[PDB]
C-alpha cells in the first residue's frame, strides 16, 4: 500500500512511511548497536551508538531518530559506520571504573558485550577518570553512579513508565549526575524494573547482589503467582536454589515489567 | 538488548531432584539428562526430533515482538501528552 | 558592476545606524533612522514580498550557520495547520568574540522587534519568542522599553503595524549557558526544559516550540530584514562576493589597539579591518602570531594564510574555517597558541551539555589532554591522538558544538604542530 | 538634534532597578492577545 | 559548589520559610500569561529567577515551592536550578563578582585582573568575604567580549576593564556605592578607543529606498 521501499545494505525492503532506521533494519535481521532506545520506552538518542551511515552520506545518521525514505541504503558495514560506532564506544568506555569484576553486571552487561563485538582491543586514554557520588532510593535496587553512562533510560522509565517523576540528570559537562539531587526514595510498584532497563551495573539489586555470576545461572520458564495478573517470568536456579527473577517477553500478560513484589 | 538468542529452538527437559552432598554441600544430581539442550533452527524439525525417540512433547509459540510504532516528535506535542518530562 | 574593492562601509550602509548608541537609541531616534516607516504598506503587501526581497537580498546565516536566511524563512511557509506558528530570535550570544548583537539589544532593538514582525508576516507567525540572554539584564530592560513604547502605539502586538496582523513579541531572560545557543537546545530553555539540543527531525520549522511551528533567526538577521526590505535587498546584496552578499557587524578584539564591534563592509581582507577601523594591532602585523577569524569555534588563522584572504563565508570555508559572526580576536607571538586555546577548549568543557557522549566524553577527554599540551605532556604521536578524536566528536554528535569543539584544536593541529613538537620537546628537556 | 560622536544616550542601562526587567514584565499584559489552548491547561491533565 | 547533590542542612532545608511578596504573584501571574495554557512550563525558568531576585540564591524550600505553583514535579524545577550558572543553591556574598575569564579576555591578561581582586580582597577564586560583600568567581564570556576583561558584578557588569580599573571599581564597591556599568575606559558602548571611525554623516530619514508601493 503505502509501505515505502527502501534498502537495507543491498537488498531492498518496503517498511510503513515514518518508521526510524533503527526499526527499518531489525526488518532483515539487523540489530544495530543501541545504548539509549528502548523499543517500548520513549526515543533517547543519546548514546549516538546508533550512528549508522547512509548513502551518499556526508555525515552519519543517527538512526534512532531519522524517520527513513525512499532509496536509503542503510549501510550497516560500511566503514564510517563501524568507524563512528568505534568512536562513540570509546567515549562511553573512556569514564567507566574498572569494576567488572565487582559489578554485578559482568556476564550480562551491555557494554561488555558491545565491547567485544563492536570495540577496539586496547586503550588510548592516558588521563583520570571521572568518580560520581553514589546514591540511596531504597533497599531494593543499589546505586553506583559511577558505572552511568547517562543513557538516561531511568529517567524515561520513571517518567512514563512508572508514572512518578523522581529521577533526572543534574550537573553539566561531563558531571551528569543521573538521580535525584535531593534525598529521596523509588518505590514505585515497577521501580523494580528499572533493573533491567539499566544496560550497566550502575542499577543493580540489593537482594541479589554478589551472589551468582550469569553464566552460572540456569533458566526456567514459569508464571507470576503474587497477583492475578499471572505475568510470565523467568526463574534463575542455580546448584539448587533461586537467586533472581526476571520479567519475561509477553506483549499481552506484562510486556517485559513486573512488580516489585514479583522481583 | 541483544537478541542474538531469540532465533532457535531448544530441547530443555524437566527438572529433578537435586539434593545437597553430605561433606562438601554440593548439589548432587541424578538426573543424567538435566544438562542437556539441543539447538534447533526451525520447530518441526523439533518436533520431528521429539517424536522419533518418543518423549512426551510439548511446544511454545515464538513470542515475536510486535511492531512499535516509535516517534521523536511525539515526545514534543502540543495536545498530546506524550510531551516527554525530560530529556 | 562587480566592486572587487570591498570596504568603507557608509552609515547608511549600515543598518544599523546607532549600534554604537551614540544618538537617540530609544524609540525616539529609531523613526529617525528610518525605522517603524513604511513598514504599514509592506506587511500588508503580503508574504511573498518579503520572500522576494530577501531572495535577492541573499543574507545566509549570520549565526554561524552559513545557510541562506531566504530559503530558512520559506522553508516552513505552508498555509495554517491549525497549531500557531512562532518566531525566536537567537539573542544568546554566548561565544567568546560575540559582542554585536549586544550592541544591538542595547542600541538597537526597535529594529530587531520590527524585523519580528515584519519577518512574522513572511512566515505567518502570530508571537515571537526572543531568547534575550540572562547575562543581559541592562540590554534586557532596553528591548523591554522598546517592548513597550512599540506595542501601544500599533507596531507590534494586535494589528501589527496595522495590517491586520496579531504578531507579538515575548522575551525570555537567560540563566546562563552557551548552549542554549544553539536554536535545538535554545527551544528547551523556553520549553521548561534544561537547555539540551533537540534531534532534527522534527526541525524547529515545522515544530519550534510547544508542539507548533517556530522560526529560529540570529538577532542581526531579522533585525537586517527591514532595512534590507526598505531600501532594498539589491543594495545590501551588493556588498560582498558570490553568496557573501551583504555586510556584517565584524566584532574586533584580542591583541588589537582599538578593539570595537564595527558594523563594517564584509568580504573584506583582515589587513583592511584592524588598520582603519580599528586604528591597527598590538604591535602591527609583525607582531600577531594568529587570528581567530569569526568565531571561537572558527578555527584560528595565522599570518601565513591571512596575509591576503578576504572575510567573507566562501574564502573562509576554502581557508579552512569559517566567519561564523566575524569574531576576528588578534593575538601576537608573545601569547603561546596553546595557551590561548587551552583557555578556549576549557570555556567549551565548562559549556557542553553532557546530552551526547562525543561531546559529554571526548571534550572534557580534550581538556585533560591538551591540559598536559600546555606544559607539553604527550609523545609527538599524540598530536595525531589528539587529532583522531578531534574527527571521531567531528560530526556525531547531535548538536554541533561537539565539532564546533573539533574545529579550533583541529586548526591547531594542522598550523602550530612545530610548535607543539619543541613544546614538548622542552617538556622533556627540562624535566630530564 | 545635530548628529554626536562622543555621547552616551544609554545612561538607564546604568540606572535600572533590581526588578526593572520585571516591573515591566508585570505590565505588559494589557496588550496581550488570547494565549492558544491545548485542549487542557497541562499535559499531565 | 561544585556539589550536585543535595545536603539537608539545618539552614537550607525544605523547612526553610520561603515564600513571595505581594508584588510576586503579579510577577510570576505575568510569567505565566505570557506563555499559551497547556504548557505552562516555560515559567519554570523566569519564576526560579524570581527567586533569584528575592532571596539572592536558591534554597531547597524555593525550589520545592516552585514546583507546586508551578503545577510541575519538584525535581524539573532542580534540574533546571542545577544546570544553569548563576542560579546559585549555595549563598553568595552581596555581590557576585563574575570576571569574565575565557581566551578573548585573557588574551588581554584577565589574569592581571584577577590577581588585583585575589590579592586586594585576600579571597581566593569561588570563596566569599568574612563579613558577606564580596564572591569572585572566574566566570566565561557573556557577550562583551570585544572589550578589555569583563567583571559581571551581580546584574550590572564593568567592561573595558584593567586591573588599576578594577581595584578602584572595588574601591566604591567596598563603601557600598555601585560605580556605572558599561565599558570603564572612553570607550562608550563599541566604538574604537583611538576616537570613532563610522557613524559620521547623520542617519537617513525614516524610509528610503522606496519600491513602488512598497
Ligand atoms: C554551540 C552553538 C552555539 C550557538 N550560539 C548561537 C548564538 O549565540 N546566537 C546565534 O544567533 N546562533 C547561535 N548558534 C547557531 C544556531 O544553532 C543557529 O544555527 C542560528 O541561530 C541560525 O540563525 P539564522 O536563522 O539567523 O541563520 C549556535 C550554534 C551552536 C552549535
Ligand atoms: S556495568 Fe558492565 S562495564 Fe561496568 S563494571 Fe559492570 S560489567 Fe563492567
Ligand atoms: S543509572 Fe543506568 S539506567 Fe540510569 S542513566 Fe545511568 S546507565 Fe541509564
Ligand atoms: S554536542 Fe552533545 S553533549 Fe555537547 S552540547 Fe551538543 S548535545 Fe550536548
Ligand atoms: S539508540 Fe540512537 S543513541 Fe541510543
Ligand atoms: S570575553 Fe569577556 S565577555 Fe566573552
Ligand atoms: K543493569
Amino acid at each position: 500500500s503505502n509501505l515505502i521501499e527502501v534498502f537495507v545494505d543491498g537488498q531492498s525492503v518496503m517498511v510503513e512511511p515514518g518508521t526510524t532506521v533503527l526499526q527499518a533494519c531489525e526488518k532483515v535481521g539487523m540489530q544495530i548497536p543501541r545504548f539509549c532506545y528502548h523499543e517500548r520506552l520513549s526515543v533517547a538518542g543519546n548514546c549516538r551508538m546508533c550512528l549508522v551511515e547512509i548513502e551518499k552520506a556526508p555525515k552519519v545518521v543517527a538512526a534512532c531518530a531519522m524517520p527513513v525514505m525512499k532509496g536509503w541504503n542503510i549501510l550497516t558495514n560500511s566503514e564510517k559506520s563501524k568507524k563512528a560506532r568505534e568512536g562513540v564506544m570509546e567515549f562511553l568506555l573512556a569514564n567507566h571504573p574498572l569494576d567488572c569484576p565487582i559489578c554485578d553486571q559482568g556476564g550480562e552487561c551491555d557494554l561488555q558485550d558491545q565491547s567485544m563485538m563492536f570495540g577496539s582491543d586496547r586503550s588510548r586514554f592516558l588521563e583520570g577518570k571521572r568518580a560520581v557520588e553514589d546514591k540511596n532510593i531504597g533497599p531494593l535496587v543499589k546505586t553506583i553512579m559511577t558505572r552511568c553512562i547517562q543513557c538516561t533510560r531511568c529517567i524515561r522509565f520513571a517518567s512514563e513508565i512508572a508514572g512518578v517523576d523522581d529521577l533526572g540528570t543534574t550537573g553539566r559537562g561531563n558531571d551528569m549526575q543521573v538521580g535525584t539531587y535531593i534525598e529521596k526514595m523509588f518505590m514505585s510498584e515497577l521501580s523494580g524494573n528499572i533493573i533491567d532497563i539499566c544496560p550497566v551495573g550502575a542499577l543493580t539489586s540489593k537482594p541479589y547482589a554478589f551472589t551468582a555470576r550469569p553464566w552460572e545461572t540456569r533458566k526456567t520458564e514459569s508464571i507470576d503467582v503474587m497477583d492475578a495478573v499471572g505475568s510470565n517470568i523467568v526463574v534463575s536456579t542455580r546448584t539448587g536454589e533461586v537467586m533472581r527473577i526476571l520479567p519475561r517477553m509477553h506483549e499481552d500478560i506484562n510486556e517485559e515489567w513486573i512488580s516489585d513484589k514479583t522481583r | 538488548s541483544g537478541v542474538n538468542n531469540t532465533k532457535k529452538w531448544k530441547m530443555e527437559f524437566d527438572t529433578r531432584e537435586r539434593w545437597e552432598n553430605p561433606l562438601m554441600g554440593w548439589s548432587s544430581t541424578a538426573d543424567p539428562l538435566s544438562n542437556l539442550v539441543l539447538t534447533f533452527s526451525t520447530k518441526e524439525d523439533a518436533v520431528a526430533f521429539a517424536e522419533k525417540n518418543g518423549w512426551s512433547f510439548d511446544v511454545e509459540e515464538r513470542k515475536v515482538p510486535k511492531p512499535k510504532s516509535k516517534s521523536y516528535g511525539a515526545n514534543f506535542s502540543w495536545n498530546k501528552r506524550t510531551r516527554v518530562s525530560t530529556k | 558592476p562587480k566592486k572587487t574593492s570591498f570596504g568603507s562601509l557608509k552609515d547608511e550602509d549600515r543598518i544599523f545606524t546607532n549600534l554604537y548608541g551614540r544618538h537617540d537609541w530609544r524609540l525616539k531616534g529609531a523613526q529617525s533612522r528610518g525605522d517603524w516607516y513604511k513598514t504599514k504598506e509592506i506587511l500588508l503587501k503580503g508574504p511573498d514580498w518579503i520572500l522576494g526581497e530577501v531572495k535577492t537580498s541573499g543574507l545566509r546565516g549570520r549565526g554561524g550557520a552559513g545557510f541562506p536566511t531566504g530559503l530558512k524563512w520559506s522553508f516552513m511557509n505552508k498555509p495554517s495547520d491549525g497549531r500557531p506558528k512562532y518566531l525566536v530570535v537567537n539573542a544568546d550570544e554566548g561565544e567568546p568574540g560575540t559582542c554585536k548583537d549586544r550592541e544591538i539589544i542595547r542600541h538597537d532593538p526597535h529594529k530587531l522587534v520590527e524585523g519580528c514582525l515584519v519577518g512574522g508576516r513572511a512566515m505567518g507567525a502570530r508571537a515571537a519568542y526572543i531568547y534575550i540572554r540572562g547575562e543581559f539584564y541592562n540590554e534586557a530592560s532596553n528591548l523591554q522599553v522598546a517592548i513597550r513604547e512599540a506595542y501601544e502605539a500599533g507596531l507590534i502586538g494586535k494589528n501589527a503595524c496595522g495590517s491586520g496582523y496579531d504578531f507579538d513579541v515575548f522575551v525570555v531572560r537567560g540563566a546562563g549557558a552557551y548552549i542554549c545557543g544553539e536554536e535545538t537546545a535554545l527551544i528547551e530553555s523556553i520549553e521548561g526544559k534544561q537547555g539540551k539540543p533537540r534531534l532534527k527531525p522534527p526541525f524547529p520549522a515545522d515544530v519550534g516550540v510547544f508542539g507548533c511551528p517556530t522560526t529560529v533567526a540570529n538577532v542581526e538577521t531579522v533585525a537586517v530584514s527591514p532595512t534590507i526590505c526598505r531600501r532594498g535587498g539589491a543594495w545590501f546584496a551588493s556588498f560582498g562576493r558570490e553568496r557573501n552578499s551583504g555586510t556584517k557587524l565584524f566584532n574586533i578584539s584580542g591583541h588589537v589597539n582599538h578593539p570595537c564591534t564595527v558594523e563594517e563592509e564584509m568580504s573584506v581582507p583582515l589587513k583592511e579591518l584592524i588598520e582603519k577601523h580599528a586604528g591597527g594591532v598590538i604591535g602591527g602585523w609583525d607582531n600577531l602570531l594568529a587570528v581567530i577569524p569569526g568565531g571561537s569555534s572558527t578555527p584560528l588563522i595565522p599570518k601565513s594564510v591571512c596575509e591576503t584572504v578576504l572575510m567573507d563565508f566562501d574564502a573562509l570555508v576554502q581557508a579552512q574555517t569559517g566567519l561564523g559572526t566575524a569574531a576576528v580576536i588578534v593575538m601576537d607571538r608573545s601569547t603561546d597558541i596553546v595557551k590561548a586555546i587551552a583557555r578556549l577548549i576549557e570555556f567549551y568543557k565548562h559549556e557542553s551539555c553532557g546530552q551526547c557522549t562525543p561531546c559529554r566524553e571526548g571534550v572534557d577527554w580534550m581538556n585533560k589532554v591538551m591540559a598536559r599540551f600546555v606544559k607539553g605532556d604527550a609523545r609527538p604521536a599524540e598530536i595525531d591522538s589528539l587529532w583522531e578524536i578531534s574527527k571521531q566528536i567531528e560530526g556525531h554528535t547531535i548538536c554541533a558544538l561537539g565539532d564546533g569543539a573539533a574545529w579550533p584544536v583541529q586548526g591547531l593541529i594542522r598550523h602550530f604542530r612545530p610548535e607543539l613538537e619543541e613544546r614538548m620537546q622542552q617538556f622533556a628537556l627540562q624535566h630530564q | 538634534e545635530p548628529f554626536d560622536n562622543s555621547t552616551y544616550r544609554n545612561l538607564q542601562h546604568h540606572e535600572y532597578s533590581t526588578y526593572t526587567f520585571l516591573d515591566l514584565n508585570v505590565e505588559l499584559s494589557k496588550f496581550r492577545m488570547p494565549q492558544p489552548s491545548s485542549g487542557r491547561q497541562s499535559p499531565r491533565h | 559548589g561544585a556539589l550536585f547533590v543535595h545536603r539537608d542542612t539545618p539552614e537550607n532545608n525544605p523547612d526553610t520559610p520561603f515564600d513571595f511578596t505581594p508584588e510576586n504573584y503579579k510577577r510570576i501571574e505575568a510569567i505565566v500569561k505570557n506563555y499559551p495554557e497547556g504548557h505552562k512550563a516555560a515559567a519554570v525558568l523566569p519564576v526560579l529567577d524570581l527567586a533569584q531576585r528575592q532571596n539572592g540564591w536558591l534554597p531547597i524550600s524555593a525550589m520545592n515551592k516552585v514546583a507546586e505553583i508551578l503545577q510541575v514535579p519538584p525535581m524539573r524545577v532542580y534540574e533546571v536550578a542545577t544546570f544553569y550558572t548563576m542560579y546559585n543553591r549555595k549563598p553568595v556574598g552581596k555581590y557576585h563578582i563574575q570576571v569574565c575569564t575565557t581566551t578573548p579576555c585573557m588574551l588581554r591578561n584577565s589574569d592581571s585582573i584577577l590577581e588585583a581582586i585575589q590579592k586586594k580582597l585576600g579571597i581566593k577564586v569561588g570563596e566569599t568575604t568574612p563579613d558577606k560583600l564580596f564572591t569572585l568567581i572566574e566566570v566565561e564570556c557573556l557577550g562583551a567580549c570585544v572589550n578589555a576583561p569583563m567583571v559581571q558584578i551581580n546584574d550590572n557588569y564593568y567592561e573595558d576593564l584593567t586591573p588599576k580599573d578594577i581595584e578602584e571599581i572595588i574601591d566604591e564597591l567596598k563603601a557600598g556605592k555601585i560605580p556605572k556599568p558599561g565599558p570603564r575606559s572612553g570607550r562608550f558602548s563599541c566604538e574604537p578607543a583611538g576616537g570613532l571611525t563610522s557613524l559620521t554623516e547623520p542617519p537617513k530619514g525614516p524610509g528610503f529606498g522606496v519600491q513602488a508601493g512598497l
